[PDB]
């Protein structure tokens, strides 16, 4: 009559690192990524570059940014015409064009103002290091595989055997679009891992562009925590994308988006400390702790340490509560 | 040599008061308490230093399946009812006995009649006469004990302390057999 | 000759409140005998080979209960001694937490079978190493008793404290709530004999209700006992007691159409899932007043559940709403 299994929901706004957690939890406790496994992702690395570039190429027009080097007008046309769902090779009519566009101070000016449109986060990581990708003998590094972006529309569950205990790790959608489905995997939930992207504080939602991306991560949180099937289930808050906040907080200031924050500017820490405070205060039940951790999901060795400590708490609880 | 005594009866039929008088040797100090946490007491009958454990079922009386958790490995049951309440004499063969002899088969029962002093009191006679009833006489309680087949019928009162010791002296010697 | 008895209401009630508060302490430390005595000692010394596979089954979830009482509930009862008006609101507050008593009660019959058979020649040893007056099987009843003594202590506050204010409404719910918890615990013993259902009955939310229905579907007539939890509804065959699983419908895919083709006694429940097919069961009831009851309540569980979803898809909007409900 054994019961050695434990469901965990990953939840939160889209683009907050739910899938990337599952990748690291695979790297750490699963079968790693092999060379053949990586070569599968090349198509998607290749794709992401176009997604990102086309994204800006359109931003130029939208925000009336002028291209500095006339010859890029062509380049930007050619690239914007490309169908991203069919792209499966980085060949040179384009490889040069995307390189030239990335180099135009006009596109960078546009990229510096990325807040004002929907561009992905690993654009820099890739578009800076084009020459490596563009190589005909490219084979994605585990970090490249960690930084790709295949957006989820489906509840795919991922089990992981770990010290004779199985943790069944659920990966849900993120955009308003998907959240209906979430309720079908609310079944025997032991703990709610909720992700917030620290660097969201200055952006607006992809689906509805009047509304601050943290304002909504915040709303969602309180909305889930409230729900009465989660009162017998712990909640663990992973404030993600710290590395991005640390670099972002030097230009874009918090207080302009959240004026309640009375701390200093360009202070990487003081900010996240406050952001954490926002969320932990929305905890309603005063007899229940609401565990928190600052994470960078593309840092395997940071995530190794975090989930390590998270388990020894999750186990600690569910032992006392006679679920094991 | 330890034994296990569980008490049983209707609400406010002097279950909790009876155990306080024995475990202290004193009346509750004019504040009738509610919780008597399980008390191992040192009694001595026929020269045998018994350490009889006392379990109260105070409140657990509207909950059919929960009482059965207090009954295993039991060696004696101080089943009782209040003298000042013939409605408590009604449930002895109706609710209690049938339940008891299932969860504790062949294990002895001591019927006890609590608050004998409230038989004589005129304030509890005029109160009962309204309900077209009367205080249960002893020649009704004995016939009940026979009918259900108890180890021995006894009477006492928590205010007097009278027959309180002698009921447990019976409850101890019964725990032997 | 009137107000001198209104002040006699207070003192007499403070004795009852102070019993609760001072018994909540002796209970905490009596659980502290269980948790950090018998379980701590057994962890340090070692687990017996006869009892190795069943270490936990003895102590149930008692560790969860202890640490709640010790580190939160007791402390709040101490605040209630110097603020007795605050007490009623507190017993409502934590209706959900007392679920831990259900899991313990259900896993109590198992202790006796794991204790009274396996290691009684072992608990003699630990009882004499620690040195308690009370044998293990005495301390492991404390909560079972304690949860049905909360209905009592509050019921006595209601007698004496009716005169010291007309917020018997705060204490009306407070007592109500604190009888329902022992009701669930009592009911969840019988429903522990549910064979042939994968999933823990305990963590399927509150057992709201249960009743007997005749269950058609396009026909296959059959008398069945229908349990209704917040997360699920179970169809079961009664064995006159003790029950067997037959079909389920999780509330996550539940649907309802009441008063079928005119009839007050008939409704239908429908299961439409993302991955499964479409099932549809017609429940016909005995007392029409039992049918109607169920429609109302299920049609509600749904109404609020379809609120939740709409709020997931629009969470900031729905928390502007709820912030102005609060204020
Ligand atoms: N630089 C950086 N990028 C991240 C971090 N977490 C996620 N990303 C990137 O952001 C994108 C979103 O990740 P994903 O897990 O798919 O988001 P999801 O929709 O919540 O599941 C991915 O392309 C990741 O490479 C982080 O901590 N730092
Ligand atoms: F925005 Al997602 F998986 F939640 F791509
Ligand atoms: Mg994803």
């Amino acid at each position: 009559r054994s019961r050695r299994e434990l469901k965990l929901l990953l939840l939160g706004t889209g683009e907050s690192g739910k899938s990337t957690f599952i990748k690291q939890m695979r790297i750490i406790h699963g079968s790693g990524y092999s060379d053949e496994d990586k070569r599968g992702f090349t198509k998607l690395v290749y794709q992401n570059i176009f997604t990102a570039m086309q994204a800006m190429i359109r931003a130029m027009d939208t925000l009336k940014i002028p291209y500095k080097y006339e010859h890029n007008k062509a380049h930007a046309q050619l690239v914007r015409e490309v169908d991203v769902e069919k792209v499966s090779a980085f060949e040179n009519p384009y490889v040069d064009a995307i390189k030239s566009l990335w180099n135009d101070p006009g596109i960078q000016e546009c990229y510096d103002r990325r807040r004002e449109y929907q561009l992905s986060d690993s654009t820099k990581y890739y578009l800076n290091d084009l020459d490596r990708v563009a190589d005909p003998s490219y084979l994605p590094t585990q970090q490249d595989v960690l930084r790709v972006r295949v957006p989820t529309t489906g509840i795919i569950e991922y089990p992981f055997d770990l010290q004779s205990v199985i943790f069944r790790m659920v990966d849900v959608g993120g955009q308003r679009s998907e959240r209906r489905k979430w309720i079908h995997c609310f079944e025997n939930v032991t703990s709610i891992m909720f992700l917030v992207a620290l660097s969201e504080y200055d952006q607006v939602l992809v689906e509805s562009d009047n509304e601050n991306r943290m304002e909504e991560s915040k709303a969602l949180f309180r909305t889930i925590i409230t729900y009465p099937w989660f009162q017998n289930s712990s909640v663990i808050l992973f404030l993600n994308k710290k590395d991005l906040l640390e670099e972002k907080i030097m230009y874009s200031h918090l207080v302009d988006y959240f004026p309640e924050y009375d701390g200093p500017q360009r202070d990487a820490q003081a900010a996240r400390e406050f952001i954490l405070k926002m969320f932990v205060d929305l905890n309603p039940d005063s007899d229940k702790i609401i565990y928190s951790h600052f994470t960078c999901a593309t840092d395997t060795e940071n995530i190794r340490f975090v989930f390590a400590a998270v388990k020894d708490t999750i186990l600690q609880l569910n032992l006392k509560e006679y679920n094991l | 040599i330890r034994k296990k005594l569980v008490i049983v009866g209707d609400g406010a039929c002097g279950k909790t008061c009876l155990l306080i008088v024995f475990s202290k040797d004193q009346f509750p100090e004019v504040y009738v308490p509610t919780v008597f946490e399980n008390y191992v007491a040192d009694i001595e009958v026929d020269g045998k230093q018994v350490e009889l454990a006392l379990w109260d079922t105070a409140g657990q009386e509207d909950y059919d399946r929960l009482r059965p958790l207090s009954y295993p490995d039991t060696d004696v049951i101080l089943m009782c009812f209040s003298i000042d309440s013939p409605d408590s004499l009604e449930n002895i063969p109706e609710k209690w006995t049938p339940e008891v002899k299932h969860f504790c088969p062949n294990v002895p029962i001591i019927l006890v009649g609590n608050k004998k002093d409230l038989r004589n009191d005129e304030h509890t006679r005029r109160e009962l006469a309204k309900m077209k009833q009367e205080p249960v006489k002893p020649e009704e309680g004995r016939d009940m004990a026979n009918r259900i087949g108890a180890f021995g019928y006894m009477e006492c009162s928590a205010k007097t302390k009278d027959g309180v010791r002698e009921v447990f002296e019976m409850a101890t010697r019964a725990a032997l057999q | 000759s009137e107000e001198e008895q209104k002040k006699k209401a207070l003192e007499r009630s403070m004795y009852v409140l102070s019993e609760l508060v001072e018994t909540e302490k002796m209970y905490v430390d009596d659980l502290g005998q269980i948790v950090e005595g018998y379980m701590a000692t057994m962890a340090a010394q070692g687990v017996p080979e006869s009892l190795r596979g069943r270490d936990r089954i003895v102590f149930g979830n008692i560790q969860q209960i202890y640490e709640w009482h010790r580190d939160y509930f007791l402390q709040e009862l101490q605040r209630c001694l110097k603020d007795p008006d605050w007490l009623a609101q507190l017993f409502i507050k934590h209706e959900r937490r007392l679920h831990m008593y259900v899991v313990y009660c259900q896993n109590k019959p198992k202790s006796e079978h794991v204790v009274s058979e396996f290691g009684d020649s072992y608990f003699e040893e630990l009882r004499q190493q620690l040195g308690h007056r009370l044998q293990l099987n005495d301390l492991l009843i404390k909560p079972v008793q304690r949860i049905m003594k909360y209905q009592l202590l509050l019921k006595d506050f209601l007698k004496y404290y009716n005169r010291a204010g007309m917020d018997t409404a705060d204490l009306e719910q407070a007592v109500e709530v604190m009888c329902f918890v022992p009701k669930r615990c009592n009911d969840m013993m019988t429903l522990g004999r549910l064979r042939g259902f994968e999933g823990k009955l305990t963590a399927q939310g509150k057992l709201l209700g249960q009743d007997t229905f005749w269950v058609t579907e396009p026909s296959r007539g059959r008398e069945r006992r229908v349990f209704l939890f917040e997360q699920i509804i179970i169809f079961s065959e009664a064995l006159g007691p003790g029950y067997v699983y037959k079909n389920s419908i999780k509330v996550s895919c539940l649907g309802l159409e009441g008063n079928l083709q005119g009839d007050p006694c008939r409704f239908a429940l429908t299961s439409r899932g993302p991955e499964g097919g479409i099932q549809r069961y017609v429940l016909q009831a005995a007392d029409p007043a039992i049918s109607q009851a169920w429609i109302k309540h299920v049609a509600q569980i749904l109404e609020s559940q379809r609120d939740f979803l709409n709020a997931l898809q629009s969470p900031i909007e729905y928390q502007r709403r709820e912030s102005q409900t609060n204020s």
